[PDB]
RNA sequence: UGGAGAGUUUGAUCCUGGCUCAGGGUGAACGCUGGCGGCGUGCCUAAGACAUGCAAGUCGUGCGGGCCGCGGGAUUUUACUCCGUGGUCAGCGGCGGACGGGUGAGUAACGCGUGGGUGACCUACCCGGAAGAGGGGGACAACCCGGGGAAACUCGGGCUAAUCCCCCAUGUGGACCCGCCCCUUGGGGUGUGUCCAAAGGGCUUUGCCCGCUUCCGGAUGGGCCCGCGUCCCAUCAGCUAGUUGGUGGGGUAAUGGCCCACCAAGGCGACGACGGGUAGCCGGUCUGAGAGGAUGGCCGGCCACAGGGGCACUGAGACACGGGCCCCACUCCUACGGGAGGCAGCAGUUAGGAAUCUUCCGCAAUGGGCGCAAGCCUGACGGAGCGACGCCGCUUGGAGGAAGAAGCCCUUCGGGGUGUAAACUCCUGAACCCGGGACGAAACCCCCGACGAGGGGACUGACGGUACCGGGGUAAUAGCGCCGGCCAACUCCGUGCCAGCAGCCGCGGUAAUACGGAGGGCGCGAGCGUUACCCGGAUUCACUGGGCGUAAAGGGCGUGUAGGCGGCCUGGGGCGUCCCAUGUGA
């Protein structure tokens, strides 16, 4: 099963602020606004010039840890993107962003990918009316991602759909906020996302 | 064959599994005994790399 | 004696046959002579049976006994329906 | 098509049979260089008509003896005792490879 | 331990026996015919040949001799007879041979 | 849409060069650990030996009986005997047992692959087309009577039916010899002569249903032959006497030295014969930028085998896994004379081994055999069981939550770490409980129509009370490896060339990031490591793509055989080469 364990703790280590808690990893602390250095006894000591490997490792750990996905599943996605037509960097990100668990979070229904995961798992989500409890499910374009009518009354869905009052959603998505349902209009270009990650390093990491 | 580990329990009729893995400082020693199998008991008091040495999980803080 | 019969493809709890012409003597899932159609008994998809009837007609024309159920599928695709 | 080959009669010692040496050439599968290779065929000559030196065609045939599966289709041109020399020398070299 | 279609065994032995005899007849009569033709023989060489032809075509009706094993035997036989006859005089009682 | 390199020879350097590692793979095994599901997969060894059950039969619409019953008659004397009908048993006869299932022992071979050839052939069942079935006769089991053997079985005698066997006829046709045409390997046609057919059964009974005969055609499946391809050793160089060819026979469905008589003296070999080694081949699989290398396990295709060696019978088809004969070895029975057996079918047991499953459910589906049909058989098969053995999917929570509890660890004594991690607050609700509940199954069959087309009708589920849907509902598993460099991850203690680590370089001799433990960290996660094996890196057998002055490597030098290679101009052929179209590449 997916990671399960301390989080705004690679918010640390990986240098950059990763958004794995959503509400707090967002507000005087991803723990990161207090301690911007690696975890552990050595965290605050002159970091050593990183090896080409270290670098490429880190960048891929970053990207992976962001989406909360496991190495085996991440890897197969990468290999899938590699076979496919077109810039194999973006494509991967295309696929990574097509995971229902993510879309749901991109759509505001959840505040975290991790929390989005639980929503999808416990039946609270529905693709094209039919419901779907697989975090890995590939959302294709055209697909309507609703919330489960039965699940609507829940405090949690309410808050998140209410705090989406004002909010704006990525160019590849749309969102009827009242009907608690969004849409997947097309797959995101690299430019559509602002990820702290140079995928050129990731492709590179999977080359040896 | 080499008997790896902290210390052992092997005597003259012992019956053991061999695995291959030379020792290099000992000439003509091209195999290791596998600990935890047949009459080679696994290494007691081993907290770390326990699965080589073949010693089950200890149970005080676990 | 050559036969129009079904050959099992698909998978466990997922039957999908091939209407196929083959020698009687051949193992059920082995080399056949011609696939002349396919049939999905659980109609999971709108197109669950198809048969090249020109070809069926040909094989009957050369003396090929269908399975009873091979011919039910053939009947249905108007293999013997006439005039 | 019954296979038709062409080569050179290099023996008529047998009754109603000729031996025919037949060259075939082709790229080497790895090294690409075109290489020659050859093989003798025993061919049926019911009228002991063909003799040493003749270029004949040879045609795939219903069996006539053990290892006789070809008949002599036609003469292509006579003479070629040069090619027969080629074969005969290659043959006597063999005795100079023993112990 | 008692597989009841070792009935097939029983049958085989009876059919064997039946074929075995049919063939012995064909042999001894053919031999008889060719033998007669050695001494240039009127009716009787053919008369016998004629019987034997029947006995063959007959055997081929069933499993005995099926086919053209039949045709083969007739062929070998009424060739042999006609040849051995023309060593010596005319094909008298016209019997079984095309004029 | 495809190509990463590093460590290690020195005081240092460049080059050569080996070794080692990082990557992918697995029918695995071993260690530690282990929650769920779906789909796959599972004796690599002893082609060892096997208890027990099950695995090929079916047809009464081919035939005649026996045995156990019941009913009605000829009979009014109870003896004899006719008919009908219910079980049941085998026998005769047919069709099936040559497929389906198993295995890889042998095989380096037209075995296999691929493309051709058959004027050199066969093909039961099936489909099309043409024509027939008219007399007559016979036997053998069943059953009855006797004999031998301990049993396995077996000998003798007597009756009997058929779709069993035979004779005569009819000959649409076909076969053979001779001849003649056409055609060209034995392909068509034709003329005398000769020779060859058949079986009956059922009826809701004068007209249908199942069959039978001969012939031609199709379809399927096969046999034979040929070109090319198919591993290692030349420290195997010469091999051959059915050998090589011929004439004539035999044998086959058919070609052929396949076999035999006789004749000739031939055949093969460095382009590797002969010999030895090893191996089922292939479609594929793994690897690799590719070229290539390795491989042939699952699934499909072909071969070969059925305790070891031979052999033939029957048959369309076998030289026949669950048929027969003989020899050999092993096990069991034995009244010592004689017998019985063959899981490389499904399970299963035992032995070997590091290691590989249930003596399960079901014929409901698909397929197969026999049957007019109903059906019967089917360990083929469809399912379930067991093993993280593999692949994929999912869980062990989610959001808040301190300048930050305790414990444990560092510390320059100020402070730092584990760490939002926990505790705690809301929120969801794997497991588990309640309810509904499958698809897979429409045919065979019956009725209308005509037994055809078409229409109507009824039955049928092993998996399974499973999947899936609905209601309720508990915060509810984490491990393994690594942290000197290659390589991502550092400190305190312990230890003192010991105990130990170790893939290679090398660590350990009192301050060890290398040993053991702790804290902390890195990496993967129901797994993680180990060992073993293949490809990779290895351009380290170099075709792509290497080298030989001193690193390994120019033969001591010549002569010259086979072979390889070949100046300039013109013409012909078009074998290589290039192009188009087409068949094939399941
Ligand atoms: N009994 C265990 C072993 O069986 C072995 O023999 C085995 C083999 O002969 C054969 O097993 C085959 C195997 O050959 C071949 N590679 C195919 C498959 N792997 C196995 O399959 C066999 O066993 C599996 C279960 O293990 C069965 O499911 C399968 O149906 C059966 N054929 O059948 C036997 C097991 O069925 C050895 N005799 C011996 O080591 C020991 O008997
Ligand atoms: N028409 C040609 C074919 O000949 C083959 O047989 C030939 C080949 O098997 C063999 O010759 C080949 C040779 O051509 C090729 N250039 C070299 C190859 N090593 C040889 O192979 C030979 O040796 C190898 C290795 O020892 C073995 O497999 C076997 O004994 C033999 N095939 O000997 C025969 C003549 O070369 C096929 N088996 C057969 O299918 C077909 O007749
Ligand atoms: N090694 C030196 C000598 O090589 C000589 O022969 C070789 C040399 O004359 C010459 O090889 C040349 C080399 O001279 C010069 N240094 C340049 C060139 N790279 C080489 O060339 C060779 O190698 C390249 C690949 O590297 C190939 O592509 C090429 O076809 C091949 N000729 O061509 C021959 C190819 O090997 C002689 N064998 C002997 O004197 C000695 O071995
Ligand atoms: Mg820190
Ligand atoms: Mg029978
Ligand atoms: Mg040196
Ligand atoms: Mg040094
Ligand atoms: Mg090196
Ligand atoms: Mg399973
Ligand atoms: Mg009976
Ligand atoms: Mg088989
Ligand atoms: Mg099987
Ligand atoms: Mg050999
Ligand atoms: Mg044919
Ligand atoms: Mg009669
Ligand atoms: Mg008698
Ligand atoms: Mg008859
Ligand atoms: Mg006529
Ligand atoms: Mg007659
Ligand atoms: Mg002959
Ligand atoms: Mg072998
Ligand atoms: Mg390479
Ligand atoms: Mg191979
Ligand atoms: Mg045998
Ligand atoms: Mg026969
Ligand atoms: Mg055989
Ligand atoms: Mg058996
Ligand atoms: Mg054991
Ligand atoms: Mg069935
Ligand atoms: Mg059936
Ligand atoms: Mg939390
Ligand atoms: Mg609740
Ligand atoms: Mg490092
Ligand atoms: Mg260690
Ligand atoms: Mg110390
Ligand atoms: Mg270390
Ligand atoms: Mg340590
Ligand atoms: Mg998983
Ligand atoms: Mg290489
Ligand atoms: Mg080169
Ligand atoms: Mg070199
Ligand atoms: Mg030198
Ligand atoms: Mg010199
Ligand atoms: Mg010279
Ligand atoms: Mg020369
Ligand atoms: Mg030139
Ligand atoms: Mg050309």
């Amino acid at each position: 099963g997916r990671y399960i364990g301390p989080v705004c703790r690679l918010c640390r280590r990986e240098g950059v602020k990763l958004y794995l808690k959503g509400e707090r990893c967002y507000s005087p602390k991803c723990a990161m606004e207090r301690r911007p250095y690696p975890p552990g006894q050595h965290g605050q000591k002159r970091a050593r010039r990183p090896s080409d490997y270290a670098v490429r490792l880190r960048e891929k750990q970053k990207l992976r840890r962001i989406y909360g996905i496991s190495e085996r599943q991440f890897r197969n996605l990468f290999e899938e993107a590699s076979k496919k037509k077109g810039v194999t960097g973006s494509v991967f990100l295309g696929l990574l962003e097509s995971r229902l668990d993510n879309v749901v979070y991109r759509l505001g229904f959840a505040v975290s990918r991790r929390q989005a995961r639980q929503l999808v798992r416990h039946g609270h989500i529905t693709v094209n009316g039919r419901r779907v409890d697989l975090p890995s499910y590939r959302v294709r374009p055209g697909d309507e991602i609703a919330v489960a009518e039965k699940s609507r009354n829940l405090e949690l869905i309410r808050q998140n759909l209410e705090a989406m009052k004002g909010r704006k959603v990525g160019p590849w998505l749309s969102l009827d906020v009242e009907g608690m349902k969004g849409k997947f209009l097309r797959l995101p270009d690299r430019e559509d996302l602002a990820l702290p990650v140079n995928e050129q390093l990731v492709i590179e990491f999977y080359s040896r | 064959a080499y008997i790896p580990g902290e210390g052992h329990n092997l005597q003259e009729h012992s019956v053991v599994l061999i695995r291959g893995g030379r020792v290099k400082d000992l000439p003509g020693v091209r195999y290791h005994i596998v600990r935890g199998v047949y009459d080679a008991a696994g290494v007691k008091d081993r907290k770390k790399s326990r699965s080589k040495y073949g010693t089950k999980k200890p149970k005080e803080a676990a | 004696m050559v036969k129009i019969r079904l050959a099992r493809f698909g998978s466990k709890h997922n039957p999908h046959y091939r209407i196929v012409v083959t020698d009687a003597r051949r193992k059920r899932d082995g080399k056949y002579i011609e696939k002349i159609g396919y049939y999905d008994p659980r109609k999971t998809t709108p197109d669950w049976l198809k048969v090249d009837v020109e070809r069926a007609r040909y094989w009957l024309s050369v003396g090929a006994q269908p399975t009873d159920t091979a011919r039910r599928l053939l009947r249905q695709a108007g293999v013997f329906r006439q005039e | 098509p019954k296979k038709v080959l062409t080569g050179v009669v290099v023996s008529d010692k047998m009754q109603k049979t000729v031996t025919v040496l037949v060259e075939r050439q082709f790229p080497h599968p790895l090294y690409g260089k075109v290489i020659k290779r050859s093989k003798k065929y025993l061919a049926h000559d019911p009228e002991e008509k063909y003799k040493l030196g003749d270029v004949v065609e040879i045609i795939e045939s219903r069996p006539i003896s053990k290892r006789k599966r070809f008949r002599v289709l036609r003469l292509v041109e006579s003479g070629r005792m040069d090619l027969v020399e080629k074969y005969l020398i290659r043959r006597q070299n063999y005795e100079s490879l023993s112990k | 331990r008692n597989l009841s279609a070792l009935k097939r065994h029983r049958q085989s032995l009876k059919r064997r026996l039946r074929n075995k005899a049919k063939k012995s007849a064909i042999k001894t009569l053919s031999k008889k015919a060719i033998q007669l033709a050695q001494e240039g023989k009127a009716e009787e060489a053919l008369k016998i040949m004629r019987k034997a032809e029947s006995l063959i075509d007959k055997a081929a009706k069933g499993s005995t001799l099926h086919k053209n094993a039949a045709a083969r035997r007739k062929s070998r036989l009424m060739r042999k007879v006609r040849q051995l006859l023309e060593a010596a005089g005319a094909p008298l009682i016209g019997g079984g041979l095309s004029a």
